């Protein structure tokens, strides 16, 4: 076998770290490179700064100009908040300098103190020696910024430029006789970034002044890239107003500029294994089983420093740049290979106390993954994420072609293939139209690596790769240390449009795509066979507008325990009992699926638009993660949302979470007070259906009719009966307060509607009708539609506030229930302590409807409506009619 | 103008 020294030398040219295991050896090499770079920077900066004033204040209307490759580029002015206000470039052997504002117009005023240091910078630009005079009348070409202001700027610094009187950016012969090229964002050119890089490499020295305040500049971004620099994030220096004060010493400035982008102290710590044993872990707090340590002193600053390395490397991942195909990238390459070597040695699980050195180095190496390369290495141990099935997944030797629908203007969607660990994958987009695309790997949210919990650092921190930009009809080569599910990220797309995806070298995880109204009998049998082969650790299910990214063993667990091995019924109930139930309850336009007859009739009798795709279009993809861990708790809300028990079509948590992404403010009582209440109609309706379809009684005690009754009879005794019942029921700001008592309000109307239609099966239609009503209120043309919607008295469309101190949800619910029931429902709103605005009371008044006297529906069960008892509440409060 | 926070 070769030596690790021979392995590392060969890995440095190609990127093939497969056989690279000696991370201390790679770390010694990095240490040698970092010290060389720091010595070179400290010579250059000492010459530039001398002992002149460092004072430099670019103001709020300016931009940050950052280095990129640490071996070619470095800061010039770092502010006291650590923002890089100007950067030096030596890209491609040239000399360049970039300012985040037009410092040349400020040398006679707000930045007079910077003028001598700028003189030295130009002298370094023009001659490569900060202490060598420029020649009298040296030729300066000024492009993209006012020539007179720029030249007088240089004259204010004590230089004596002469106007080159030609464009050294676009005119090659001007460039060979100009001594300096000053650039701003007014430039014009074809291939603006390549041209800049070429003048720089031919030896034209370039000074760049950002001319657009705190705005970004597309032209400035291209100029910066040509110099091997990059523009700061959106907003620039507006908030921070960073600057360099007079108090700044040269020594301090030299120290920061020597270290920037190569964290020397971290390299020393990695070489020496001198990781901390004294973190005060007692300062960690738990929250629904999720330990975090943001208050352990020192930890946040250690985390921030590692984030910086991750940001620097991921910038190349996101641009689809392969550092191993770029010249002069030794430092970056070393960082990436060291991390690849650490990944060979990782063993799980680790503990933040019992295993500090392995924990802390792993924490660093997890943040340094280079994804754009022709070869790389698999991490040996994949811990709680995956195992031997993922490692040994077979890959396709030939190019596969997939057609993908992008259902919305922006999002991501599962491609249906996986990167295998350490196996080169090549991907290509075609037929994109106007959509902008990127490929990504996996969908884990970062909270689901529970590395702060005792002995739970058992998987990588960053299983979801950064989004890797794809340009149409240009292949990109990927190697992932982990393997992962391939996502396509898109923006500016046309809903319903297709994309073509070509990919070579990818694995095929079990994949099921069903679309409403088509023949899936083949796709399902394909999917069962893949499940039975037991070749993969991860799978995906696309069904309608729902994408499930799931650990195989979690789903087979749910199919064995709750469905007895019957995959077919599992899929039917996933589609029909869970997904369709919710989206039908919410009255979305489901393809090939008409509205039920009693909904169609109500909508027609009211002259409502209940079918147009513009008002009732299905929302975008809802994503679900089924994993060993969650962002927060055992399950966390969002898109994707997380769950850890498995996947149960009849499960309460499944419909609760989907319900959250279907909440609308105008159907919430007291705003956030109903934040964990109004989405509950989806699990509630599912359970009522499950008891009547299948005879299974799930969660029969969730709706606390008895206790809501108790809080109601008490509050209504007060001298303000509304404000009375309110403070018992809705005042409590606890995010799960009175949760089963507040649900009793929402189901009140189901029982009421069921009676009103004289049909026990129609009660839930009221929420569908309110959902249809709500979307018309939200989106329809106001003047033309407010009449039919029961909003005729409103000059303007009502508000959509979610605040608990708003009436907007109370109002809409009162109006919608009153319009739909054709009864004034203010007595029952007051009985529940629901205060509505005078405009909404004005509107209900104008209906000229018979008052519905305050009522209450009581029951001793949640799911069985046949035992429900109606109480007249208008003349006092009757007794609880059970037993 | 101002950037949106
Ligand atoms: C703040 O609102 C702004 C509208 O006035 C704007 O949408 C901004 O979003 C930024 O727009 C930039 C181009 O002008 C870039 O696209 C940038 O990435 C993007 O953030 C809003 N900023 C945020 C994110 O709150
Ligand atoms: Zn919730």
């Amino acid at each position: 076998m070769a030596t690790q020294e021979e392995i590392l030398d060969a890995a440095l040219v190609s990127g093939d770290s497969s056989q690279l295991t000696d991370s201390h050896l790679v770390a010694l090499r990095l240490q040698q490179q970092v010290e060389r770079i720091r010595q070179t920077r400290t010579q250059l900066l000492d010459g530039l700064y001398q002992n002149l004033s460092q004072a430099y204040d670019p103001g709020a209307a300016s931009m940050w100009v950052l280095p990129a490759n640490p071996d070619n580029t470095l800061p010039f002015l770092i502010g006291d908040k650590g923002r890089v206000l100007a950067s030096l470039s030596l890209e491609a052997g040239g000399r360049g300098l970039a300012y985040g504002t037009n410092v040349l117009t400020q040398l006679s005023g707000t930045n007079a103190a910077h003028a001598p240091l700028l003189k030295r910078a130009v002298q370094w630009l023009v001659n490569g020696d900060p202490g060598a005079a420029t020649a009298k009348d040296f030729k300066v070409s000024v492009v993209g910024v006012d020539k007179t202001a720029a030249l007088n700027g240089l004259k204010s610094a004590g230089l004596q430029p002469a106007d080159a009187a030609c464009n050294a950016l676009t005119d090659a012969s001007c460039a060979s006789t100009s001594k300096l090229l000053v650039l701003g964002n007014g430039a014009s050119a074809a291939s603006l970034s390549a041209t800049v890089r070429a003048r720089l490499q031919a030896g034209l020295p370039i000074l760049f002044v950002h001319t657009n305040g705190w705005n970004q500049s597309s032209t400035g971004q291209q100029i910066l890239a040509g110099l091997g620099l990059q523009e700061g994030p959106y907003g620039g220096n507006y908030w921070d107003k960073d600057r360099v004060p007079s108090s700044r010493t040269r020594t301090r400035s030299v120290e920061l500029g020597g270290a920037y982008g190569q964290d020397p102290a971290l390299v020393q710590q990695i070489v020496d294994g001198s990781w901390r044993t004294d973190y005060d872990w007692s300062k960690c707090t738990s929250y629904v089983g999720r330990t975090t340590c943001d208050d352990v002193p020192g930890l946040s600053d250690f985390s921030k420093r590692v984030d910086v390395l991750k940001g620097a490397l991921d910038a190349y991942n996101q641009k689809a740049q392969n550092l191993f195909a770029l010249p002069g990238t030794t430092s970056l390459r070393l960082w990436l290979l060291w991390a690849d070597a650490v990944r060979q040695n990782i063993r799980y699980p680790m503990d933040k106390a019992a295993d500090t050195a392995r924990f802390q180095e792993t924490f660093v190496a997890d943040a340094i993954v280079g994804y754009v390369r022709e070869a790389g290495a698999a991490q040996k141990e994949l811990g709680s994420y995956a195992g031997q099935r993922q490692q040994s997944m077979p890959v396709s030797g030939s190019e596969e072609t997939l057609t993908l629908t992008l259902p919305s203007a922006q999002g991501f969607t599962a491609i249906g293939r996986m990167a295998a660990p350490g196996k080169r994958l090549s991907i290509r987009i075609e037929d994109a139209g106007q959509a902008s695309l990127a490929v990504g790997l996996n969908t884990q949210r970062i909270g689901s690596t529970r590395l702060w919990n005792t002995r739970q650092y058992d998987r990588p921190r960053f299983l979801k790769s950064p989004d890797i930009k794809l340009q149409a009809n240009q292949s990109v080569a990927l190697v992932s240390p982990y393997g992962g599910l391939l996502q396509l990220v898109y923006s500016g797309a046309t809903p319903g449009q297709t994309v073509t995806v070509k990919v070579t070298g990818a694995a095929s995880q079990p994949f099921l795509d069903i679309q409403p109204g088509e023949d899936s009998s083949q796709a399902i049998a394909d999917f069962i066979q893949a499940l039975d082969a037991d070749k993969a650790d991860w799978l995906e299910i696309r069904s309608g507008s729902v994408e499930v990214h799931a650990k195989v063993e979690k789903v087979r667990g749910s199919i064995d325990k709750d469905y007895g091995g019957d995959v077919q019924r599992f899929i039917r109930e996933l589609n029909e009992v869970f997904i369709d139930d919710a989206y039908t309850l919410a009255g979305f336009a489901i393809p090939n699926q008409a509205k039920t007859p009693a909904i169609q009739q109500e909508c027609a009798a009211r002259g409502w638009d209940c079918d147009s795709e513009t008002l009732h279009k299905l929302p975008g993809t809802q994503h679900i993660n089924v994993d060993q861990y969650a962002q927060c708790g055992g399950g966390c809300s969002g898109n994707p949302y997380d769950q850890t028990w498995g996947l149960n079509p009849r499960g309460w948590g499944e419909s609760h979470q989907l319900g959250h992404n279907l909440q609308v403010n105008r159907l919430k009582v007291y705003g956030g007070r109903s934040g964990e209440i109004s989405n509950q109609i989806f699990p509630l309706h599912k359970d009522w259906r499950v008891l009547r379809e299948f005879g299974q009684n799930l969660d029969d005690t969730r709706v606390n009719y008895r206790n809501a009754y108790n809080l109601i009879v008490a509050g209504r005794a007060e001298a303000d009966p509304l404000a009375g019942v309110y403070k018992r029921l809705w005042e409590d700001p606890g995010t799960y307060a009175l949760n089963g008592e507040r649900m009793a309000f929402y189901t009140q109307w189901v029982h009421y509607w069921a009676d009103l239609k004289n049909d026990p099966l129609q009660g839930w239609d009221i929420w569908t009708l309110l959902y249809l009503h709500q979307r018309q209120v939200d989106k329809s043309d106001w003047d033309a539609n407010k009449a039919a919607l029961g909003y005729g008295t409103y000059a303007q469309r009502p508000g959509n506030s979610g605040d608990a101190s708003s009436t907007d949800g109370n109002d809409n619910l009162l109006l919608g229930l009153s319009w739909l029931t054709q009864r004034d429902q203010r007595p029952t709103f007051a009985l529940w302590g629901i205060r509505t605005s005078a405009a909404a009371q004005a509107q209900v008044a104008a209906y000229g409807f018979a008052e519905q006297p305050a009522f209450f529906y009581a029951n001793n069960r949640t799911n069985e409506y046949s035992t429900v008892k109606l109480l007249d509440m208008s003349q006092g409060s009757p007794a609880w009619p059970f037993p | 103008e101002a950037p949106s926070a």
